[PDB]
């Protein structure tokens, strides 16, 4: 029936991004050391969306203590839609089957 | 929490209440006790080390009964049924009136020079053997297999044992023990007939050798034995990290195998056609023999080896770089895996190593080679016990009322408070004669007094009297013997637990 | 708990002496049957002296010792183990008192030995060489029977049992190995029993008049069917994967006509005429096309036969067991001098019979199926090794005890011993011994007393061996009556009694282990 | 025993007591059971519903006792009512009421073989004498009458007044059509029971009788090819999804119509393997219905497994559920296959006539089931006694006269025969009394009182008890001839039977 997977994708889906950031938390650890080696030698040009726009270093630190809000930001809001999908679609599975079946 | 007198006589009303058919049993006149189960099982034994583990064990007495049993049967395993016999009875006889009379003491000093009194009494009446003649042997051995009442197979099992036994007898310590049974190594063959089992020189491996193990036949060609040492080096003289992937693949095995090279080519100077491989064994090692042009041999145990170390007779070495005969696979060596019913067995002979033969037994089935093979392990801890103690001492009553009178006046003489210990130790061995004649189907108190006027002359020398015929007999006449030793070991265990259970006052948690 | 001394061995007796009673007729003709609700919940009817302990669930450890070691005995003789329960525990009655008397079962043990060697010098002194007539074999084969069914019953049905032994002492064998093949068959009535020199096949496959009836009978059997399957899928093959299925639709039905054509040449390759009859005989199944492209030349298959047949076939016919049909000439498929598919009921039983070398004679018995058809099923095989036995010893004696008598007298008449102690224990040895025939006559008829001192002072008259008449209850030639001991048989009895009396009368402690 | 071993609840005293004993209670009823009985006989099956009868054998199957005396000997009961339609009435009655002789005698101290061989050769000596009391013989099946004649006596052994319009109703059933010559066949004969009209009504239709609706039309040919399936409709309609019939509202729509063109592929192959009956022990479906009026191939609403059965049986059909094209296999047989309404009921009909293989189907139209069904009872172990398979059944003398002539035969011979079996052979002609007695029981006086009279009778085989008063006062009703005989041969089982398992069941202490 349709009810069954239709939360599991988008548990599937905001699981894998989320653990795409886990890599990313490492790094946004790690621009967090990368930036703080930075004095200015190199262009700092945050990339925050699609312009890339000449930037500061406190433009660029005070990014990635909110880049990091990424990886905090998309972890978490999905152990929500985990369960909150998880639930539903589990939900859904007996009933309409018993139903089909019966 | 359990103390004291009641413990004390629980003690004895624990070990003696096991013995009483357990002394039937005693003998090859036997009664045996039936063991039902709470399941149904029915158990008809004569033998207290089956009749030990089946049975509730009522008291920690008993638990610790178990435990000298064990050790005799651990000890040598002759005489097991004998050793909670004369315990319980010095506890059994006095102890009651000799606490009531106070003192533990007493009776446990009085165990030991009672004790002594026997082994004294012993070597005189314990008379030296030939291990020279076989037979001098043999006749106790067959006393001793017709004690295990097999005549028909264990007969040559006597020969097999004693031949084996005289060839695996030896032993330095620097005070030279007589026999080395962990030297001996029986088979278990199928096929061929018990009578042409055998022994050869060194330690026969059918343990690891039930197929091919060693090539087949080598004849002077070395086995070497490896404590090495040959963990093929993932470096050159270090190692480093395992091998997950194709570049440590390539590196490593480039250090590995001229290691392995390094190492089983000074295997190949000392003459081996076979190789086997107890440390160092890697999928490398033993590849590399092969390639040292040597059959390598895989994860054996050194049990084998050990006993291999006492089949050519080498050693073992850890030696990485010096590898030889004398190092490993000692004399010329004869290696020889041979089918023997439908099993590749690895004779290992060509012994250097004093005398030491190993057993080859096959039966035309393993069954039937089963009856010879545990009267032979039977007759070696006899043959044993012949060699341990070559004296030869009268079995039953002449042994035991010898001593009781000397005990008495021992006693006697002593008139003190220990004599009444001695008086119970001297009554003490009195019950197996009487026992006997409990057992043969006479009036023991009409022949102990018999057996008594056997020594208020004779001193009982060689005169008990005979459980099989029951009567007063000469046991030298009889040819009924046995070796002081376990005669001795079996009585001097049969004191220590009298000893315990009398010194152990409080049972507690 | 601990039953001391006295008491184990109070036990011991106790427990053989109520079945003992069972037992006095158990035995012969007199020997009244004995039936099992408990034993099993079944309804299930026995006579002889260790099947029926091995029915029953026995609790008591004495009886269930005891179906242990009268076993070997009752492997080879079957009777005589009906009587051996008796003279056991009648000996602990005669030993029990001279204990209770006070002495030692030692020495009454010890006692028994020189007695028991006497008699075994007796068993030989006593053991009277015989021929192997079928007659001589009759009267050994129907005295089981007697003891374990109607001497009528025994009657009917000796002469099968002395049959087939015949034909496997064609073989030369000593002993009775095959033609032990038995077979119940549906009927109304236990009354027919028949005897196939040859085998019994119970199926005709599955289709009739195959020329089903076959004198010229060239055997093939064969394990694997000319039925793989008429459907799709093959045999063994299951596919629920659509496209692997539409692979094995086309050469299923193939690979059958395949191995049928297979025959249809074995047919000729074996025959070439339709005349003789020839038998294909398979483990399983057979197609109906199969059987039918088969039955039209002439050929019968057999289908669903059983390994034992197979075995049997093999070996009877000189036959062969065959995975693969091909071409093979007459004998390369062994031959049964007869082949008949025979219906009862619905079941056609295939009798193949005279097989050449006929060495599996099938003993066919038709009866209702019950336990009464089993009834009569044991006393035959049991009678088997009677005469196997009778077969094994030219020695056999007079029965109904006539041995008993002329041991207990002679082995008592003298001190074998000239001793007290061994004496003592041949006393009560040789006293056991008498209680089997008097206990028949007495369970038949006139009292132990009569009859003992009638075959005593007979006996002491004769030196014949003269023993009860089972219908009257007093003594006759056991040689003339026919019941007759085999040394084979009465030997054994007393190593059994000895051997097992000898231990278990010696126990003092008694306790639950573990 | 004494021991906690020994695995048994029979022997000694509870053997020649509670088994011999148990073997009386059974015995008590076949009593009333056999002869004329007025004696009637409640019984629940475990479907709690009551029955009435005298027969022993439809009552001691159910009966459960610890004791295989009582689960022996049933079988030669049965092995009698096997062999022979009646007489099992009678046949347990005598082993137990000989088999007490014993216990007596055990009491008086007899042997085993000894109380046994008495008994043997007297039956023997029976079975040497019980032919020469053979007073007749059947002749003709043809004949209505000198097959009702006896078919009353078994009848009569199980109910009296009955019997007469019935032992007719069944020569008119034809027990003729097959020889009585090596076969006969009782599902070919089959009672058909119609509970409706009289119990008099009970007819006979050669031919199959099936009360079950007989549906479509008559059949497509009366030489029907005859597809039976055991559930040809398990529906073609799928009960799937949401309301146990449907979930979405689009499922209705496919749920309605897959029904009707798969039965009509099916009833179509129906007629595509060429079936011209239908035979549903599945459901019946109007369209499917409607196809097999459109097919015009004569359809079967319900069956059970009799119907399916005889079906399989007779026809040679075989029942199988068709999901599945019918092809025919099942095929034909009955030559003139059709419609019916028997009692007026819908009564689904094949017949072929053959001298053997021939259906003349039993219909009983009855009244009342319970009666109907006792009513069958009677007439089945009737022309399961006309079952002999001797055209001539040796006749002797029916509701036995002929005990009296045997308990004099025997025991004064018995005598003769000397020796302790000549005891056993005395009281072997002593259990003869039973039926006489049985009768008496419910004609309701003294077998001694009869036998005292009938063996002043003597040499008779006629003169003997029945029911009424002239099996009480004079215990003289002329069991040659009131019309009741009897076979030799169902004599001559039960002696031969009873002769047994009664001495089977003594030797037995375990």
């Amino acid at each position: 029936v349709e009810k069954y997977q239709q939360l599991q994708k988008d548990l599937s889906k905001s699981m894998s991004g989320r653990q795409k950031l886990e890599a990313q938390l490492t790094e946004n650890n790690i621009v967090k050391e990368e930036l703080a080696l930075l004095d200015g030698s190199n262009v700092v040009f945050k990339l925050l969306g699609p312009v890339l726009v000449k930037q500061e270093l406190g433009e660029a630190r005070a990014t990635v203590g909110k880049r990091l809000d990424y990886i905090t930001a998309e972890i978490k809001r999905y152990e929500s839609q985990l369960r909150d999908l998880e639930r539903q679609s589990e939900q859904q599975r007996e009933t309409l089957a018993q139903l089909q079946q019966e | 929490r359990e103390s004291g007198r009641k413990v004390q006589s629980g003690n004895i009303n624990a070990a003696k209440t096991i013995a009483d058919i357990i002394r039937t049993c005693l003998g090859p006149k036997s009664m045996m006790k039936m063991l039902l189960d709470p399941m149904g099982g029915i158990v008809m034994t004569n033998d207290g080390n089956a009749i030990l583990r089946e049975i509730q064990v009522q008291h920690p007495a008993a638990k610790s009964m178990i435990e000298i049993s064990r050790t005799q049967d651990e000890e040598v395993g002759d005489g097991t049924t004998s050793v909670i016999i004369l315990a319980g009875e010095m506890l059994s006889v006095a102890e009651h009136f000799l606490e009531q009379q106070m003192h533990p003491t007493v009776v446990i000093s009085a165990y030991r020079k009672a004790l002594d009194d026997m082994i004294s009494t012993l070597k005189k009446i314990s008379i030296p053997v030939d291990i020279s003649d076989s037979d001098m042997m043999l006749n106790i051995i067959n006393s001793s297999i017709t004690t295990k009442a097999i005549s028909r197979w264990s007969s040559l099992a006597c020969n097999i044992a004693l031949d084996a036994v005289k060839m695996v007898q030896f032993e330095e310590n620097g005070r030279k023990e007589i026999d080395i049974k962990k030297y001996a190594r029986v088979e278990k063959i199928p096929g061929g007939i018990i009578e042409d089992s055998c022994v050869l020189r060194g330690v026969m491996i059918n343990k690891d050798v039930t197929h091919p193990r060693m090539r087949r036949y080598i004849k002077n060609p070395r086995i070497v034995l490896l404590d090495s040492s040959l963990e093929y080096k993932k470096g050159e003289s270090q190692t480093d990290i395992e091998i997950t992937r194709e570049e440590d693949f390539t590196r490593i095995l480039q250090m590995e195998e001229e290691y392995i090279q390094q190492l089983c080519e000074d295997i190949i100077q000392l003459k081996p056609d076979v190789v086997i491989t107890e440390k160092g064994i890697s999928d490398l090692a033993q590849h590399y023999l092969m390639r040292a042009n040597i059959t390598a041999i895989r994860r054996v145990r050194k049990t084998d080896n050990n006993r291999i170390a006492r089949a050519c007779g080498a050693r073992i070495v850890s030696r990485p770089e010096e590898l030889r005969e004398d190092d490993v696979g000692t004399g010329a060596g004869l290696l020889e895996i041979k089918k023997i019913g439908d099993e590749y067995f690895t004779f290992i002979t060509d012994c250097k190593d004093p005398k030491a033969c190993t057993i080859l037994l096959r039966g035309a089935s393993k069954e039937i080679l089963s009856e010879v093979e545990r009267n032979l392990q039977d007759a070696m801890q006899v043959c044993r016990n012949v060699l341990l103690d070559p004296q030869l001492v009268p079995g039953g009553g002449a042994s035991e009322m010898a001593v009781a009178h000397a005990l008495t006046e021992k006693s006697k003489a002593m008139t003190g408070v220990e004599q009444w210990p001695y008086r119970a130790v001297a009554q003490a061995l009195e019950v197996i004669p009487r026992t006997l004649i409990q057992n043969c189907g006479a009036s023991t108190i009409r022949l102990l007094t018999s057996l008594r006027a056997k020594h208020t002359q004779e001193n009982c020398e060689t005169w008990g009297v005979n459980g099989e015929t029951g009567t007063l007999v000469d046991m030298k006449e009889l040819g009924i013997w046995e070796p002081l030793a376990v005669k001795l070991q079996t009585y001097k265990t049969a004191v220590e637990t009298a000893v315990l259970l009398l010194r152990i006052d409080d049972i507690v948690s | 708990e601990v039953a001391r001394a006295q008491a184990a061995l109070a036990v011991n007796i106790s427990a053989a002496r109520g079945l003992q009673d069972v037992l006095r007729t158990n035995l012969g003709p007199k020997g009244t049957m004995k039936m099992l609700v408990s034993g099993a919940g079944d309804i299930k009817l026995t006579k002889d002296g260790n099947v029926l302990l091995h029915e029953m669930q026995i609790q008591h450890p004495t009886a269930s010792l005891i179906a242990k070691v009268a076993t070997a005995q009752d492997d080879i003789t079957g009777d005589g183990t009906t009587s051996n329960v008796l003279i056991i525990g009648e000996l602990l009655k005669q030993a029990d008192l001279y204990i209770s008397e006070g002495l030692h079962p030692r020495i009454i043990t010890e006692g028994f030995e020189a007695a028991k060697e006497k008699a075994l010098q007796f068993l030989e002194e006593v053991k009277v060489s015989r021929e192997m007539d079928r007659e001589t074999l009759i009267d050994v084969a129907r005295t089981s029977l007697r003891t374990k069914v109607h001497a009528e019953l025994a009657d009917v049905l000796t002469e099968a049992v002395v049959d087939s032994i015949l034909a496997i002492k064609k073989q030369d064998e000593p002993i009775d190995l095959f033609m032990i093949e038995i077979m119940e068959m549906k009927h109304k009535s236990e009354t027919d029993t028949s005897l196939i020199r040859g085998l019994v096949l119970d199926h005709g496959a599955r289709h009739p008049d195959m020329k089903k009836r076959v004198e010229d009978a060239y055997i093939l059997t064969c394990n694997v069917s000319l039925e793989y399957e008429k459907t799709e899928v093959n045999s063994g093959f299951f596919y629920k994967s659509a496209e692997e299925r539409e692979k094995l639709v086309k050469a299923e039905r193939k690979f059958i006509e395949d191995r049928v054509k297979k025959i249809i040449e074995l047919k000729r390759k074996v025959c070439g005429d339709s005349d003789k009859g020839f038998v294909v005989i398979n483990q399983k199944g057979i197609d109906p096309f199969s059987l039918d492209a088969l039955s039209k030349e002439g050929i019968v298959a057999l289908r669903r036969a059983k390994r034992r047949n197979m075995e049997r076939l093999t070996l009877a016919c000189g036959g062969v067991a065959l995975n693969s049909f091909d071409d093979l000439s007459p004998d390369c498929l062994g031959h049964a001098g007869l082949v008949y598919e025979y219906t009862l009921g619905e079941e056609k039983f295939t009798f193949i019979e005279k097989c050449n070398n006929p060495r599996s004679v099938t003993l066919l018995i038709k009866g209702p199926n019950k336990h009464t058809l089993t009834q009569i099923k044991d006393a035959v095989r049991d009678g088997l090794r009677a005469v196997k036995n009778a077969i094994d010893d030219g020695c056999v004696v007079p029965g109904a005890g006539a041995v008993e008598v002329a041991m207990a007298e002679a082995l008592i008449k003298h001190k074998p011993s000239v001793k007290g102690r061994a004496q003592l224990g041949v006393q009560a040895f040789a006293d056991a011994l008498l209680i089997i025939p008097k206990v028949l006559a007495q369970n038949s008829g006139f009292d132990l007393q009569e009859t003992l001192v009638k075959i005593q002072a007979e006996h002491s008259e004769s030196g014949q061996l003269v023993g009860v008449d089972l219908n009257t209850g007093e003594p006759m030639v056991a040689a003339e009556v026919g019941v007759w001991d085999n040394y084979c048989v009465k030997k054994q009895l007393l190593h059994s009694c000895t051997v097992i009396a000898t231990n278990i009368l010696l126990v003092d402690e008694i306790m639950r282990a573990g | 025993m004494l021991k906690e071993g020994a695995k048994h609840f029979s022997g000694l005293e509870e053997a020649v007591y509670r088994n011999i004993q148990a073997c009386k209670e059974l015995a008590q009823t076949t009593r009333t059971a056999y002869g004329p009985n007025g004696m009637n006989k409640m019984v629940i099956n475990h479907l709690e519903k009551l029955f009435v009868t005298n027969d022993a054998a439809t009552i001691l199957r159910e009966l459960e006792v610890q004791h295989p005396a009582a689960k022996m000997i049933v079988m030669a009961s049965h092995m009698q009512e096997q062999e022979v339609g009646d007489g099992t009435n009678f046949v347990l009655v005598f082993a137990g009421a000989l088999l007490e002789l014993a216990e007596e005698l055990l009491r008086i101290g007899l042997s085993v073989s000894e109380v046994i061989e008495g008994y043997e050769i007297a039956c023997r000596k029976a079975h040497e004498i019980l032919p020469n009391l053979v007073c007749c013989s059947a002749k003709n099946l043809r004949d209505i009458d000198e097959v009702s004649s006896l078919l009353r006596t078994s009848i009569m052994s199980k109910q009296y007044g009955n019997e007469v319009f019935l032992a007719k109703l069944i020569a008119q059933a034809c027990v003729s059509i097959f020889p009585d010559s090596g076969h006969f066949n009782v599902d070919n004969i089959r009672v058909c029971k119609i509970l409706g009209s009289g119990i008099s009504s009970s007819s006979v239709l050669h031919g199959m009788v099936f009360k079950k609706e007989t549906e479509g039309d008559v059949t497509s040919v009366k030489d029907a090819k005859i597809a039976v399936y055991s559930c040809p409709f398990d529906g073609m309609i799928t009960e799937t999804k949401g309301t146990v019939l449907i979930k979405t509202a689009e499922e209705l729509m496919n749920f309605s119509k897959g029904e009707e063109n798969l039965m009509d592929a099916q009833v179509k192959a129906i007629a595509d393997t060429g079936a011209n009956v239908v035979v549903t022990g599945g459901k019946v479906a109007d369209m499917a219905l409607h196809y097999a009026n459109k097919y015009n191939i004569m359809l079967v609403r319900l069956n059970s497994k009799w119907d399916l059965r005889r079906l399989c049986k007779t026809v040679g059909a075989t029942a199988l559920p068709r999901l599945t094209p019918p092809v025919l296999e099942e095929m034909g047989h009955c030559d003139s296959v059709y419609l019916s309404e028997v009692g007026d009921t819908q009564v689904v009909v094949f017949k072929h006539e053959k001298e053997d293989g021939a259906i003349s189907t039993i219909v009983l139209r009855g009244s009342t089931d319970n009666l109907m069904d006792d009513i069958e009872r009677a007439v089945d172990d009737g022309v399961n006694t006309f079952k002999v398979l001797t055209r001539d059944k040796r006749l002797v003398p029916g509701g036995g006269a002929t005990e009296i002539e045997l308990a004099k035969q025997i025991t004064s011979y018995g005598e003769t025969c000397p020796g302790l079996e000549q005891y056993a052979i005395k009281k072997f002609a002593e259990a003869f009394e039973a039926i006489p007695r049985a009768l008496a029981e419910n004609s309701g006086v003294k077998a001694n009182e009869v036998i005292s009279k009938l063996y002043a009778v003597h040499q008779e085989g006629n003169k003997n008890v029945g029911l009424d008063i002239e099996a009480e006062v004079p215990a003289v009703k002329d069991m040659l001839e009131a019309g009741i005989l009897d076979t030799y041969l169902g004599k001559y089982w039960a002696i031969k039977l009873a002769t047994n398992a009664a001495v089977t069941v003594l030797r037995v202490d375990q």
